[PDB]
């Protein structure tokens, strides 16, 4: 049925070298079976937390993934999501 | 999931009995007791939910203690027509969406309380066959050999004049059968007429 | 007003693989959690139990347990009868609010039924096979009486216990911070305004425009991102006693 | 309000069999149980309504059909000797209280044989009261005897002067096998009728013993010389002596 919307953002303004939080918020999808990854320089970050799966008034699902991280000039972060409605896994880069 | 006790039991007429039913079914909705005569369909006696501890249908009375998941069927003043198989079934939903769990049943035999016996063996003629009649219920009849046939013990009730009797019947294709040899394999009372 | 919403998600892969997970929100705050890999409903705040006793709460604990296993098997059996195909997704949204209640059920993400009055009724735009399900559900008198008691009596008495217990966290105020940036050009440009770290949820941000969605932070604070294609950015909030947050470009 | 026809059924090996069950109420939920003599009920099929036909807690080689609410036929594709048993139909619905009780049909007994030439109707004979019994108990016992029938599909009744009685009557709970060896053996069965010594010595009294036999039907094959062993009644009688 419904395909996911992906949004990447950060808890605090990103100053190079100071500690921050990296959020990925996937939403508006259905059914609930989904895979979601936070990527650092192209590789899956294995130490990530997430919120409990929940849904909105229109019965569609939504999720938040998050991890601590320290921005640097060279590091490139992103969020990968695969869902039955997708041809191939969708990837959204975090814009500095 | 559902157990009954005993497997079978034999009582005499005029006495009371109590049959058990134990279940581990969870969740519990209701419990029924059925009565099945030989070669017939089961007949509904009672149905109970957890909020009831007693129901009476004639001489039959079922109780249900939901807390220990047990119900007992109590037959008052037994008689020959209470001989049957008694089944107990539990349902885990209050709708047709449930599952029904059956016990293996309990077989109940009711014998006459033969107070004044008079055990004899007669020979009736065709229209030749030996008849073992009028003994008490502590006596059992054994089977046979191929050429000789012997029947199980059986109760008739002459209701009009208040009288019941046990009888059995034997016969054989051989032309040398005697009544003194008919019920040889069985234990016969020493005071049996000939 | 702070409605209490109890959410459930039950997923059925095949007839052997299934999962049921649940949660409860009090306003924007989430107060309970309940996973498939657990024999208990989990509390999250030090006031999650409200003004209910341990014996009272444990009784609730016993009802949900019986319900989760039964719901599962009722659905597998409904699958045969109705000849439905796997996979299957079912969702439930139940609760009340102190001034009325509700109990909606969805299948594959569309409404099918709900609990009105003392029984189950279909929804206006539902399939015919739902009539079969409604016909069976309405036979269970004890369950119908139990949902009434839960919504008409247990839930409203519970929510109050919470409100006089979580008055601090509910009437709490957190101040946001804000900053500007330059996104990807459409010789046009893109003026992006970032407002983050506020609580409670209701907010107001405009360019004085595409006011984005309100996105969650992991400490129950929120985040907002309004944009403009081409100047000042203004933020109002309860935490800011009238004194707005004006940032210039 | 739940019916099963026929009550008894003989059939040869390798042929098809259909078992009728019908109900005049409108209950959706229906069940088929199979029960071997002296044992438990096993669910073999059930239905939640028309076009619903689910296999039950037992793997049988049978199939069911629910094309009409009131009818739930059971069908054996190809009968084997191991399908000899008793088959009960049942249904669920709202009743006396606010709960959904289960109601059972009367049942059908099926015997599968290896060959139709194995089927024979019974022979019946009545034996007459002994003299010793009369001048010792002042009571006299009549004995009816049915032999040589197959299968064991038999209902016996006593008739005292053209009026069926039940008092002073006893009949065997199960027929016995004449030759306990052979897998296809014939059966015998005995019954007793006891009356007062006085009632027996009145020569206006006519005692008749009757056996109902359920055997072959109008559409079975038959290439033997002896008459078809169709469903029929066999008698044997006696008059009051002096
Ligand atoms: C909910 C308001 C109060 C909340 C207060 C607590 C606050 C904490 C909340 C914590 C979060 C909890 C997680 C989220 C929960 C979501 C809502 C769940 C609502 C639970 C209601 C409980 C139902 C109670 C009745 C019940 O358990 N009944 C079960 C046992 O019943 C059996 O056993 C009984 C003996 O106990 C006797 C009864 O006669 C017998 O039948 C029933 O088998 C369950 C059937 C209920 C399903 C109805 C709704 C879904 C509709 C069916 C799905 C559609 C199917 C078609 C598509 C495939
Ligand atoms: C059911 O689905 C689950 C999840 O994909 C899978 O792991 C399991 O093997 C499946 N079982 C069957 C019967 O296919
Ligand atoms: C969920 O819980 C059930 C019941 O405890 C369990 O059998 C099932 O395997 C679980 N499903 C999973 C592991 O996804
Ligand atoms: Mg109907």
């Amino acid at each position: 049925q419904r395909t996911p919307k992906i949004q990447v953002y950060s808890r605090h303004p990103a100053e190079n070298g100071k500690s921050n939080f990296l959020n990925c918020y996937v939403s508006g999808f259905h059914p609930s079976d989904i895979e979601v990854d936070l990527l650092k320089n192209g590789e899956r970050i294995e130490k990530v937390e997430h919120s409990d799966l929940s849904f909105s008034k229109d019965w569609s699902f939504y999720l938040l993934y998050y991890t601590e991280f320290t921005p640097t000039e060279k590091d490139e972060y992103a969020c990968r999501v695969n869902h039955v409605t997708l041809s191939q896994p969708k990837i959204v880069k975090w814009d500095r | 999931q559902v157990e009954q006790s005993p497997q079978s039991l034999i009582i005499l007429e005029g006495k009371n009995c109590t049959l058990q039913c134990n279940y581990t079914v969870s969740p519990f909705s209701n419990l029924r007791w059925y009565k099945q005569d030989t070669g017939r369909g089961p007949v509904s006696l009672t149905i109970m939910t957890f909020s009831e501890n007693t129901k009476s249908n004639g001489r039959y009375t079922a109780t249900l203690d939901a807390d220990t998941k047990q119900s007992s069927l109590h037959i008052t003043a037994s008689q020959l027509s209470d001989s049957a198989s008694y089944i107990c079934v539990v349902s885990d939903r209050g709708s047709t969406l449930g599952r029904l769990y059956f016990g293996r049943g309990t077989q109940l035999t009711v014998w006459p309380d033969i107070q004044n016996p008079d055990p004899a063996v007669y020979q009736l003629r065709d229209s030749s066959v030996c008849l073992f009649t009028d003994f008490d219920s502590q006596t059992n009849v054994s089977q046979s050999d191929s050429d000789v046939y012997i029947t199980d013990k059986c109760v008739l009730d002459m209701r009009s004049m208040d009288f019941k009797s046990n009888s059995a019947v034997a016969w054989s294709n051989k032309s040398d059968f005697a009544c003194a040899n008919a019920f040889n394999n069985s234990i016969i009372p020493e005071d049996t007429f000939f | 007003l702070f409605p209490l919403r109890c959410l459930q998600i039950s997923s059925f892969a095949n007839s052997s693989w299934t999962r049921t997970d649940g949660l409860a929100w009090l306003g924007e705050l989430q107060t309970h959690s309940w996973s498939n890999d657990s024999d208990t409903v989990r509390s999250l705040k030090p006031w999650s139990q409200g003004t209910f006793s341990d014996q009272q709460w444990e009784t609730l604990q016993h009802i949900f347990r019986v319900y989760r296993s039964s719901f599962t098997r009722d659905v597998k059996e409904f699958a045969k009868m109705l000849r439905l195909s796997y996979p299957l997704e079912l969702q439930v949204s139940a609760g009340c609010e102190v001034h009325n209640n509700f109990f909606h059920v969805a299948f594959q993400g569309k409404d099918i039924l709900s609990f009105q009055g003392t029984s189950w009724e279909p929804t206006q735009e539902a399939p015919l096979w739902v009539n079969l399900a409604i016909q069976v559900l309405n036979q269970d008198k004890w369950t119908r009486e139990t949902v009434q008691w839960l919504l008409n009596g247990t839930c409203p008495q519970f929510v109050s216990g919470l409100l006089e217990s979580g008055k601090s966290e509910l009437k709490k105020q957190v101040k946001p911070k804000a900053w500007l940036s330059r996104g990807p050009s459409p010789g046009r440009l893109l003026l992006v305004c970032h407002v983050s770290g506020f609580y409670p949820k209701p907010v107001w941000v405009k360019w004085m425009t595409q006011p984005g969605d309100i996105l969650p932070n992991a400490d129950e604070t929120w985040y907002l991102r309004a944009t403009l294609d081409v100047l000042s950015c203004r933020v109002k909030h309860s935490s800011l006693e009238g004194q707005d947050i004006v940032l210039y470009w | 309000d739940i019916y099963q026809t026929p009550r008894y059924l003989v059939i040869g090996t390798g042929k098809k069999i259909t078992l009728e069950c019908s109900q005049t109420m409108g209950h959706d939920k229906m069940y088929w149980y199979q029960q071997d003599p002296g044992m438990e009920l096993h669910l073999i099929h059930y239905s939640y309504g028309v076009n619903s036909t689910e296999k039950g807690d037992l793997s049988s080689e049978s199939t069911v059909s629910r094309i009409r609410t009131e009818h739930f036929p059971l069908t054996l594709e190809s009968a084997r000797p191991s399908h000899t048993s008793q088959y009960l139909c049942a249904s669920s619905g709202l009743r006396d209280r606010g709960l959904y009780e289960q109601y059972f049909g009367p049942g059908t007994r099926l015997t599968v044989t290896e060959d139709l030439k194995n089927v024979f109707p019974p022979e019946v004979a009545v034996f007459e009261p002994s003299e010793a019994e009369i001048s010792h108990t002042q009571k006299a016992t009549l004995v009816c005897l049915a032999t040589g029938f197959y299968p064991d599909h038999v209902e016996l009744s006593w008739w005292v002067n053209g009026k069926e009685v039940h008092s002073g009557v006893c009949t065997d709970p199960q027929p016995l096998k004449e030759q306990p060896a052979l897998n296809d053996s014939r059966y015998a069965l005995s019954s007793r009728l006891r009356v007062s010594a006085t009632f027996w010595q009145n020569p206006r009294n006519h005692f008749r013993c009757q056996v109902q036999f359920y055997g072959l039907s109008e559409n079975d094959e038959w290439t033997q010389d002896r008459a078809k062993p169709v469903t029929q009644i066999v008698s044997a009688e006696a008059w009051g002596r002096a």
